[PDB]
DNA sequence: CCCAGCTCCCTGCTGGCTCCGAGTGGGTTCTGCCGCT
DNA sequence: AGCGGCCCTTGTGTTCAGGAGCCAGCAGGGAGCTGGG
């Protein structure tokens, strides 16, 4: 559509669910809670395609894809145990580890595992930023994903109670045309993280840094991520 | 598909609608077709904690439903019989099931040989998820959850065409 | 109170008569004292709401009791010997497989049910082939011990156990899952009488709202009003009352659907539709 | 007699009914057209009210026919109206409420 | 006009508008163009970004 | 177990008397409104023991216009009535020279028996009824209007007035609960009088099929 | 929001007004209440449109004959008089029966 | 009463089915494939808890304390170690209408104590 | 059918009026004779309407009955309401 | 209203809330909450209209 | 002078067929290609 | 140069609107009849 610059951008950032406009079921057309930050809750046709034809958010980035070979090598080098080497008796207390849906093995101390994998992704290490690492806690599964099409968005990492985006960064980002300090150098510094929908379930976001301050009654007090700007949920 | 029969023989039977087969198949028959005849080894792949009798009592109907079969060859012959291509001779029936359980059933886990253990472990977890859902220990998955969806962009899209056409070339 | 289908879905099911509506329900009216007090009304509610052994059972357990004299359970040894000290049944035709069912006082008292009524229903649905006993209504746990009189016994017990818990109707009418009793605040459901002075008086009486539809059985019950009791399932109305009853019942359902949103439509239109759908003796669905 | 016929027809205290002509408004229109004084005595003989209503009910013919089958339908068709007519055009109401001439 | 910006509300905008000689609530007195008589109801007026759509009548 | 059975038998008998009275049969007022106590004293309150037995509940009424035009009402003891039982009643009706009867079954009726009720139609006009549907008089319902069986003379006047044929009037299935209640067959016309919020009273005529 | 938060703000209570401005969470939730309206408005058109057609084809030939009765194309009789009174729904209007209550 | 676990044979590792010795009148568990037999010790072969009186405290795991999305509170300390902070969540398990019950867990490491108020 | 006893309604229906004005207008449009006077009207519609109010339309309405009979009601015998 | 709901939540969390006849505990909780909020909306709406 | 096949009929279940709002304005693409006689 | 066939890759292959209400077909079971002992 070349009727206006907004239509072109929207058309180039358009989605489509092959459920069929003929369908009269309102469940797939409804605005699910998971359209937050990944899709515009407002941008959608009002005709016979409500909820099916969507539009990506401003900060939405669909994964391109990556091979799980290097991750499997790091895990094997780690204390992880393969699937054929283990005995079924050890699966009770041990935690599973999936990769692109393929059950690879199990682990014993998954806490320090994710802390390691997360540290690697935040340093642009073997694990790329587009890699999703979901650690279901109640269910001991740990699903890692490198497939393409996994819609994700960036978010500001959060320390114990403070952000990692200090003032020295904003300074370098202001002189972006001189010191060639761009978004990529910001991600490599471990300040920002690409979070996907499946990982948002295990993530505790903060709408603004004001929620990180000390209040008369602590609501969460254990934030782990923060939003750059809530307006980014719009298309 | 790994389904559970609705209540109304004695209990709820678990089956498996494998590809290239037009008839439901008990999960135990599939486990035996992969080289696991002992019910203990089978449950060890499905149930990881034998101290949970609630899950063991829920899978018992499937065990008692398929107990005449106790070898890998007979299980493969049964699977081939349930399909729409029942070979007159039991030899090719086993061959048809062997290549089906090796190529069409869970290709992402592996299509080569000697991977029967990986398929069983995954098929066991596949049943483990079904028991947890029926016992309420886990919430059902939402079809609209985009964490369970994928966006096919030009990359994964154009690749499908080039692959199909390169074959034609 | 209950979820009722309204709007186009309810308007649809009427024009295309459906044998399995989404929210079929009854409008039970009581006749006498049950219409005023709540204790007697609850008794009627329990006499309609289908109650299976699964609704009042807490946990079942099958044991292998070779001799009822010295049972495997220790807390059931007091009343078992009080029943076995005298030969009431054919002890020779006894099986060592026991089926000890444990009920709950809450669900049992909420329905004014007793192990006695349960024993007769069991001895009736299975005759003497399945001997059943029970303790008094004084113990802290409601228990009734069952045996098979003479597939294997243990397998047969689990068969009737899982089956009896589903098809054995202790009390109520099948096809009616739940029933809701309430006092109608609207005058359209109250009992409008004519006092001796000639004035209209709206009495606030209890009425029951069911999740199923069984008119032939519900109407044939004591303390139930055989004049005002109706339903929304136009199918049951035609099979029980006739074509003229479903004609009016169909008109009432359409009026309720159209008037629920405060709108209003002339009656001459609803009548023409209901008449065209009944001018041939059968429910001529608009399809 | 009509009073009981309505009780069996309308078991609920719902007098709101749909009918062709509004008598309360036509009477009001007559009051203003002829300048009726509600404080002065009326010159309307009550027998003329009764005779007029009876003659009117016969002029309203939903069914044409003198046979007993048609007369029963006509009596049943204009029933609800003839009732609302006799209750609004009553001799007493026209003397102390409307006071028409 | 960022959607979620607590630093901009309707009150602050109203106070800033009262400094330029206009009603803090945007209203303004209008005069009927046919007769010049004032309009009893102080009309609301201001700049608003409007768009023209390709759906014309000639097409 | 027992007090409820006698209650059902009484309610069924009361409904039958109301039914026979609506068809035009001579039924005394005393038995038309018979309290549960009066029934227990006249028949008993122990059907399980055999007092009263369903065979004693047999009713025999006569038409008001024709005394010899009688009607039977039988209460078989077997829940599912078979063809053998119908032959017994058909034989009994032949002895007493009666042509109408009513069979009030408990559970149901076999298919072969139903066919027997159809082949003997011109000779013996005998119908079947379920006690579960006779415990209530449907005509007393608010939705069920007042039905009236018309005579061949009244119908001829009806068709001649509106100038229409029988196939033009609305239809009512012969198997309709009301049609069975009034004992009407194909060809008969039933006049329904129902209240109307637009006209007060509406008289319609339905043809049986 | 935290897990298992049935509070008002977590389950979609818009405690702010359209003038004071909606928060991000309250805005997303408000879109759901609206999107549900668009879906219904976009889905009922087929079901409702299909009903309007079904009702017509069944009652497209029903007409008031010259003998005041309602008959269909087959000449069958559905109502001896339209609406049981032979009156049109235009001139009628609501009234009140005085001899009922 | 409690549920009953499956018993496996010692020869073919198959499930043992229940059986009665008519001669000795004793409960036995035999394999439907081989000729193995075992003398039962529980005497109960089946248990169905319709009420579903399941203690969720056994289904919960101490690792749940590492969830940042769970709410923490200092009003309910741990009874095994005395820690103040503790995470609380609902049952969220089907077949339990009274799911609003809160289940607490101690956030202290290596303790993993669980309870309910 | 006996014309002496016509059971149909004595008033002209809105549809009978419509077709009468229409058919009569066509005749006037075809330079047919006029029955009543005319001041300055040149439209067949205004001419036909005045003829109805004057009750001087030479047309007969054959009201068909369901049974098959018919009743010929002249425009002059019917009572115009609107 | 937000304080009342917090009390209702505390009651159900402490098992101090019983279900109503014909409704589940969860349905009762949601009904009470929906009532409190609906009442606040009506109360606030009236205050604005005045 | 009972009785087990044999026939007839009715229940119930499964599977197959039809239906899925009214309109309107633009656009592109395509209506063969290849093997054999 | 014109007539014949057919590309859906798994010859064996995925959903080409999928899902909600009548209707035809067949398995199943109970009643009743009837020629044998
Ligand atoms: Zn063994
Ligand atoms: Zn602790």
């Amino acid at each position: 559509n070349r009727l206006t610059f907004a239509s072109t951008l929207s058309h180039l950032r358009r989605l489509n669910s092959p459920i069929g406009r003929d369908g009269k079921l309102a469940k797939p057309r409804q605005l699910h809670n998971t359209l937050w930050g990944m899709v515009c809750p407002a941008e959608t046709p009002e005709g016979h395609a409500v909820g099916l034809v969507k539009n990506l958010a401003l900060m939405a980035y669909i994964s391109v894809g990556s091979q799980p070979s290097p991750i499997l090598e790091f895990l094997e080098e780690w204390s992880m145990e393969n699937l054929e080497e283990i005995s079924p008796a050890a699966i009770a207390d041990a935690t599973k580890i999936f990769v692109n849906g393929c059950w690879v093995g199990i682990h014993k101390d998954p806490e320090q595992l994710m802390n390691t994998l997360r540290k690697l992704r935040r340093q642009m290490d073997i694990i790329v930023s587009e890699v999703s690492m979901i650690r279901d806690i109640r269910e001991r599964e740990i699903r890692i994903y490198t497939d393409a099409g996994r819609i994700c968005r960036p978010l500001l990492i959060v320390e114990k109670q403070k952000l990692l985006l200090k003032k020295r960064h904003i300074d370098q980002l202001k002189e972006r045309e001189y010191n060639n300090y761009s978004w990529q150098d910001l991600v490599a510094s471990g300040v920002v993280e690409y979070i996907d929908t499946l990982e948002e379930e295990t993530v505790m976001l903060a709408m603004t840094p004001d929620d990180l301050q000390e209040k008369e009654v602590a609501y969460c007090s254990t934030y782990t991520h923060c939003e750059i700007h809530p307006s980014m949920i719009l298309g | 598909w790994v389904s559970m029969l609705a209540r109304g023989a004695i209990g709820q039977r678990i089956v498996a609608t494998l590809p290239y087969i037009k008839q439901e198949v008990p999960i135990i028959i599939v486990f035996r077709a992969l080289g696991f005849v002992s019910d203990r080894d089978i449950l060890e792949h499905i149930i990881y904690d034998f101290e949970d009798p609630e899950m063991m009592e829920m899978v018992k109907p499937s065990l008692d439903e398929a107990f005449v079969i106790q070898e890998q060859n007979v299980a493969l012959n049964f699977i081939g019989s349930r399909g729409a291509k029942p070979g007159v001779t039991k030899e090719k029936r086993i061959k048809y099931a062997k290549e089906v359980l090796q190529k069409e059933m869970l290709p992402h886990v592996g299509v080569s040989d000697f991977c029967e253990t990986k398929k069983a472990y995954f098929l066991g977890y596949m049943v483990h998820r079904l028991l947890l859902a029926a016992l309420g220990r886990r919430e059902l998955d939402d079809r609209d959850h985009y964490g369970n969806k994928r966006l096919d962009l030009a990359g994964p899209l154009l690749a499908f065409l080039f692959r199909g056409m390169f074959k034609n070339l | 109170a209950k979820n009722v289908t309204l709007g186009v879905p309810r308007l649809k099911e009427l024009i295309n008569i459906s044998k399995k509506p989404k929210t079929p329900s009854l409008t039970v009216f009581l006749l006498g004292q049950s219409a005023r007090d709540a204790e007697r009304a609850k008794d009627i509610l329990c006499r309609l709401e289908h109650t299976t052994l699964r609704k009042v059972t807490a946990n079942t357990a099958i044991y292998y009791d070779p001799n009822p004299q010295s049972t495997v359970v220790a807390e059931d040894q007091e009343w078992v010997n009080v029943y076995y000290e005298m030969p009431d049944f054919d002890v020779a035709r006894i099986s060592p497989w026991l089926l000890r069912v444990e009920l709950d006082r809450k669900h049992m008292t909420d329905r004014k049910l007793t192990m006695e009524q349960i024993a007769e229903k069991i001895n009736a649905g299975f005759g003497d082939d399945l001997n059943c006993i029970f303790n008094d209504d004084n113990a802290e746990k409601l228990v009734l011990r069952i045996r098979i009189m003479n597939m294997d016994d243990d397998v047969f017990l689990r068969c009737i156990e899982s089956n009896m818990l589903t098809d054995m109707t202790l009390q109520g009418i099948e096809q009616i899952s739940k029933v809701y009793m309430h006092l109608p605040q609207t005058d359209n459901k109250k009992k409008i009488i004519i006092t001796e002075d000639g004035e209209f008086k709206a009495l606030q009486e209890w009425i029951l709202e069911t999740d199923g539809v069984s008119l032939m059985r519900v109407l044939s019950e004591k303390d139930v009003d055989p004049v005002r009791t109706t339903s929304n399932d136009i199918v049951e109305i035609f099979t029980v009352l006739g074509i003229e009853a479903v004609r009016k019942a169909l008109e009432r359902e359409l009026y309720h659907v159209i008037s629920f949103d405060g709108s209003y439509v002339n009656y001459r239109h609803l009548a023409l539709l209901c008449d065209t759908m009944t001018c041939r003796g059968h429910l001529m669905a608009i399809t | 007699e009509d009073r009981e016929v309505l009780r069996v027809i309308f078991p609920t205290g719902d007098s709101k009914v749909v009918l062709p002509c509004n008598l309360l408004r036509m009477i009001w229109n007559a009051q203003k057209i002829f300048h009726i004084n509600p404080r002065l005595p009326s010159d309307l003989h009550p027998i003329k009210v009764v005779e007029g209503v009876k003659e009117l009910s016969k002029k309203l013919v939903i069914v044409n026919g003198d046979d007993p089958l048609s007369r029963q339908a006509q009596e049943n068709a204009t029933l609800l109206f003839n009732i609302h007519l006799r209750s609004t055009l009553c001799s007493r109401r026209m003397a102390e409420e409307f006071r028409l001439s | 006009a960022t959607p979620f910006n607590d630093a901009v509300n309707v009150q602050k905008i109203s106070n800033l508008l009262s400094d330029y000689g206009y009603h803090l609530r945007g209203n303004e007195v209008l005069y009927n163009g046919f007769t010049g008589r004032k309009i009893t109801s102080q009309i609301f007026i201001g700049p608003t970004y409007y768009q023209r759509l390709k759906h014309m009548v000639d097409d | 177990d027992d007090e409820e059975e006698t209650y059902r038998l009484w309610k069924i008998r009361k409904t039958i008397m109301q039914l026979c009275h609506d068809r035009g049969y001579l039924v005394t007022q005393d038995e038309l409104d018979q309290t549960l106590e009066e029934f227990k004293a006249q028949f008993g309150d122990k059907p399980s023991e055999g007092r009263p037995r369903r065979t004693d509940l047999t009713v025999l009424v006569a038409h008001n216009d024709d005394p010899t035009d009688q009607m039977f009402v039988f209460f078989p003891e077997e829940p599912k009535v078979g063809i053998k039982t119908i032959k017994v009643y058909c034989q009994r009706m032949q002895e007493e020279n009666i042509t109408r009867a009513l069979i009030v079954v408990q559970q149901g009726m076999t298919p072969s028996a139903k066919q027997s009720l159809v082949d003997m139609a011109p000779k013996y006009i005998l119908e079947q009824f379920l006690q579960q549907e006779l415990l209530i008089n449907i005509t007393e319902h608010e939705l069920v209007p007042e039905h009236v069986v018309m005579t061949k003379e009244e119908v001829t006047e009806l068709l001649a007035r509106y100038k229409l044929r029988e196939n033009q009037l609305p239809r009512i299935q012969a198997g309709d609960p009301v049609a069975r209640y009034f004992g009407i067959k194909r060809g008969q016309v039933v006049k329904i009088i129902r209240p109307s919020e637009t006209a007060g009273r509406y008289i319609t005529y339905r043809l049986v099929q | 929001f935290i897990k298992d938060d049935y509070g008002p703000e977590s389950r979609g209570f818009v405690e702010n007004s359209y003038l004071a401005g909606l928060t991000p969470t309250e805005f997303f939730f408000h879109a759901m209440g609206g999107r549900e309206g668009l879906i219904d408005t976009a889905v009922k058109t087929a079901e409702t449109g299909y009903i309007q057609r079904r009702l017509i084809k069944s009652m497209e030939s029903v007409m008031v004959k010259y003998d005041a009765t309602v008959r269909n194309s087959i000449n069958q009789v559905v109502q001896l008089r339209y609406g049981e009174d032979g009156l049109a729904g235009e001139s009628v209007e609501f009234q009140n029966l005085a001899t009922l209550k | 009463p409690g549920f009953v676990g499956i018993r496996f044979c010692q020869e073919c590792n198959n499930m043992l089915y229940p059986k009665e010795d008519k001669e000795n009148r004793i409960l036995l568990y035999a394999c439907r494939n081989c000729d193995y037999q075992q003398e039962a010790d529980n005497s109960c072969i089946y248990v169905n808890k319709i009420t579903h009186e399941v203690d969720e405290l056994t289904q919960i795991i101490a690792d749940v304390s590492q969830d940042p999305t769970l709410p923490r509170t200092e009003d309910h300390p741990c009874q095994k170690c005395g820690h103040k902070e503790a995470v609380f969540f609902q049952s969220h398990s089907a077949r339990a209408e009274d799911a609003m019950r809160l289940y607490y867990v101690c956030t202290a490491p290596h303790c993993g104590h669980r309870w309910t108020e | 059918q006996a014309n002496q006893k016509r059971i149909t309604t004595p008033y002209m229906t809105k549809y009978e009026r419509a077709r009468v004005l229409g058919t009569r207008a066509l005749q006037i449009a075809m330079c047919a004779p006029v029955m009543v006077e005319l001041e300055g009207e040149t439209d067949p519609l205004l001419i036909a309407m005045k003829e109805l109010k004057a009750r001087k339309i030479p047309i007969i309405i054959r009201r068909y009955l369901p049974d098959g009979s018919y009743e010929d009601w002249g425009v002059d015998e019917l009572i115009i309401s609107d | 209203a937000k304080q009342d709901v917090i009390e209702v939540i505390e009651k159900a969390h402490n098992n101090e809330l019983e279900p109503t006849p014909g409704n589940t505990l969860r349905q009762t909780f949601e009904n009470q909450v929906n009532r409190i909020l609906n009442d606040a909306r009506d109360k606030t709406g009236s205050s604005a209209q005045k």
